[PDB]
């Protein structure tokens, strides 16, 4: 349950490996959601489904 | 305004129905005629 705290720069992530195998990418198979960060004075920063 | 020419400088800002737009000249000026035209963007809408 790797977890972010305090809105830090680092985003929550999970990389798991055994002694031999390499770490796997979890967010690579996730329903990720970004935002439409804009400098516009009229914000249209939507939560577009990444 | 300088030498009969002018430069625009400002950010954006939304205008809504009822709001009143005003312009004033800080300092006195003399001339024959001065024309100032702005530009806006409005969403096309049908009506009845």
């Amino acid at each position: 349950r790797s977890l972010k705290e305090g809105i830090g720069i680092t985003v929550s992530d999970l990389f798991v490996a055994t002694g031999n195998g390499g770490y796997q990418s979890i967010s690579q198979w996730e329903a990720t959601t970004f935002l439409y960060e804009t400098d516009a004075e009229g914000t249209s920063i939507d939560g577009g489904r990444q | 305004i300088t030498d009969g020419a002018a430069v625009f400088a400002s950010s954006e800002f939304n205008l809504d129905p009822g709001q009143l737009v005003r312009i004033v000249s800080t300092s006195e000026g003399t001339f024959e005629y001065v024309g100032l035209t702005l530009v806006g963007h409005r969403q096309v809408v049908y009506v009845d």
